[PDB]
């Protein structure tokens, strides 16, 4: 926690000369307003004005005027005078928070969750990213930074070792890193965080993306969170380990049952499974995202839960006690953390307050099953394209309730425009398959 | 489109 | 020996900021989990969790959850804040060691050996490696770092001397180096270690491979332990000098016989010769390995033992006293040290407890002998391909007992898949010989 | 193959 | 030759 006096003291002792008022849009892009430190007081008075329509992304029409209200607890100084940042909420000219701000939407969802008796919603993300080599002109190529495998000690200590530098710099900034390892695909890396509250977790995800992209550029590399940059290799996921708490106590832990899961946890996973098609578009917002949702690369392709399976939509880790959690594995690093977390929490709460019955967990004898038999058993498939994902999202009420009307409509319009632009392109695959056979 | 300038990435 | 307090003191005084929890899979690849030093306590409590299925290599199916238990005696700090490492055993969620971990398998084999009255199994390896030049893009080429010969003083003193730097860095790390020399083939090098106990010897082999690969990259070179990188020149071997000890005394030494070999040593070498075809696949796990097992390059090609021969499978060095040992020369540096050592020890113990009679040693009049006469005498040939090596391994019970059912089955599946992928390739040799003659 | 992602080295 | 590996400089 910080106050105005703490911020002034930090600016004075650390010789901060630049301030970044940081926020996000509906597409998850990290936006910021740059300010000289001489404006610090005006920053602390919630008097900084900006367009505000930039939150709409590429579907903005008219310039508005909106105020930035910094959150003093998000204060941090970058290790590169010095530059400091503050994460700010967006307010309208009438003093009320802007309904199109994902952070405010997540805060509203958490506040409405608190009326159900729960106090905290903790998230631990597992973001995976790719590192590509840069060419002479400074553009990213398709060559990977290394050639390691799953949990390999591929980047040696002598040389670049971008992952180690990223971890150390995040530790210096005040982050809580659990562990890091090399991912399955060459040039793919994963850094894991300790669990934190929802808003703090999403802020940490945004800051982690920014820090990774900066440090990769320091090492003459390019960091990408693209869900599927390369065909034929593993994609990048952002698995969300979530846990509910109502007062110094995990609501998912059952200390008496051998399995160790309460009825609340079963209702939560049932609700997430019920509305999985509804929030797939939000959790997988890019056209490329659905190139990751293909079988054989551990990404989930159908709606099921298990404790031990190759690619379940929901996985329950063997940890118990205060660390019991539910892992949603459909999220990719390109998704907006606030919107995806709000959608997942809303689906879980919808399952909780409807007392839904969780279906049977899947086991090893599902690998031999076509889609027809899978549907006969009751296992629905995730949408395979962004078009069908938007079609499914337009038919779900829980996702609309989670997002709010403004964010829901803007996201649908943006994604429809993006798909419309994508669908008219003639791909090289078509020119290879056709143009000689026809 | 009205917002031609904001859709420059697609064109 | 080290304790928790020693580790904390070392971290505090040396300013260790990064920890590598190091382990290995069934393919011998050095795997690791990276951790910030702030997690040190959680590391020392055996509470670090990871996939565990990575031990299976490329035949893993479902993600598991397994714990890492570090061995405090393996603590060492790399000379490149600082980075430290700890070699960890893999434990299941039920508190028992994972049966698929090669290190635990070797420990179990040693424990069962201790019931026969023997206390220690000392190993001294002779790993050989190649150094290739890197191109502008940083990829390895086929040009060697020097053009020296057997025991040559090729990289004299000034400019790279990669072997000297490797030896000095290993000495600074606390290793025990006996001697180093240039190998027969150009760009080929060998570094010899003093004998150590089995687990320590295999850990030293893994650390040596990691250190060599790091330092070669430091010198703009590429170090490879591939058994036969180049056709027409010598391959790289990892000859194992092994010795048994039952209490401050070498069990292979006979102080009265002028040969100086105990009947126990003869039984051990008889057992190793008997099951040589059984463990050839484990000691030579790559397809390329059997390109080294060709006549004319000192690699063993048939099953025989001698005290003076060009390429015997087992060699008995002239040293006696406490340093008498048996050298198995079929092992290559690409083999997993734990699995190969366990297989060799199990074969030796099988010979010991069956009181097998060692065949007559071979001498100079075997060079003029075809395979028919060699088989008539009683000299069997080693498997010539990985396919036939797997066929022979499937017919040996000693190798299965040495490896354990889990490791045996996973290794067989992995190698069968690898051979199946290799056999469908059309080689450049085939395109050179055919396509014009047919 | 079920584990296509783990066999990417061979393909 | 029996010592093919040692005669690699000539072949
Ligand atoms: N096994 C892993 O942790 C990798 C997961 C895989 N990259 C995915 O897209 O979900
Ligand atoms: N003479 C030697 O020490 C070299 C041995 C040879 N490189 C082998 O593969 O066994
Ligand atoms: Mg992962
Ligand atoms: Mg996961
Ligand atoms: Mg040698
Ligand atoms: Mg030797």
């Amino acid at each position: 926690t910080f106050t105005k006096e703490d911020i002034r003291k930090f600016a004075e002792e650390e010789n901060v000369r630049y301030l970044r008022l940081q926020f996000t849009d509906i597409l998850g892009t990290i936006k910021n307003v740059e300010v000289p430190v001489s404006q610090l007081e005006k920053v602390l008075d919630n008097e900084m004005m900006f367009d505000g329509s930039s939150i709409e992304g590429f579907v903005r029409i008219e310039e508005s005027d909106m105020y930035l209200h910094p959150d003093l607890d998000t204060w941090v100084i970058f290790p590169w005078g010095k530059v400091a940042r503050l994460i700010c909420d967006v307010y309208k000219t009438d003093g009320t928070p802007f309904e199109g701000d994902p952070r405010a939407n997540l805060k509203r969802v958490l506040k409405e969750m608190e009326d159900l008796g729960f106090t905290d919603f903790n998230l631990g993300p597992e973001p995976e990213f790719f590192l590509f080599k840069l060419d002479e002109k400074g553009e990213p190529t398709l060559e990977l930074n290394d050639d390691g495998g799953y949990f390999d000690l591929a980047p040696t200590d002598l040389g670049e070792n971008c992952r180690r530098d990223i971890v150390l710099e995040l530790e210096d900034m005040g982050f809580d890193i659990e562990a890091s390892h090399h991912e399955v695909a060459p040039g793919q890396h994963e850094i894991d965080f300790k669990y934190a509250d929802a808003v703090t977790a999403c802020d940490n995800i945004q800051t982690f993306k920014l820090v990774v992209k900066t440090i990769a550029r320091k090492h003459n590399l390019h960091a990408t969170f693209m869900p599927k940059p390369l065909f034929g290799v593993n994609g990048s996921g952002m698995h969300f380990n979530v846990s509910l708490f109502k007062g110094k106590e995990n609501a998912f832990f059952d200390p008496n049952t051998e399995m160790g899961l309460t009825e609340t946890a079963y209702q939560f996973t049932a609700g997430v499974l019920k509305n999985a098609r509804g929030f797939t578009a939000v959790c997988n917002p890019l056209v490329n995202s659905y190139k990751r949702l293909v079988p054989g690369y551990e990404a989930p392709c159908y709606i099921a839960w298990s404790g031990k399976n190759r690619s379940p939509l929901i996985r329950v880790p063997s940890s118990r006690g205060l660390s019991t959690r539910i892992e949603v594995r459909s999220v990719d690093p390109a998704a907006n953390p606030y919107m995806a977390l709000a959608a997942i929490l809303e689906a879980g709460l919808d399952g909780i307050k409807n007392k839904l019955k969780v279906p049977e967990p899947v086991n090893q004898n599902i690998y031999e099953m076509n889609r027809e038999e899978r549907e006969a058993v009751g296992i629905q498939d995730l949408p395979s394209t962004l078009y069908t994902a938007l079609k499914a999202m337009r038919e779900n009420e829980v996702i609309k309730k989670a997002l709010g009307n403004h964010i829901y409509n803007q996201f649908i319009n943006s994604k429809s425009i993006e798909w419309d632009y994508y669908r008219t392109q003639v791909s090289e695959w078509e020119r290879d398959q056709y143009m000689k056979q026809y | 489109p009205i917002n031609r300038g904001d859709l420059s990435r697609f064109i």
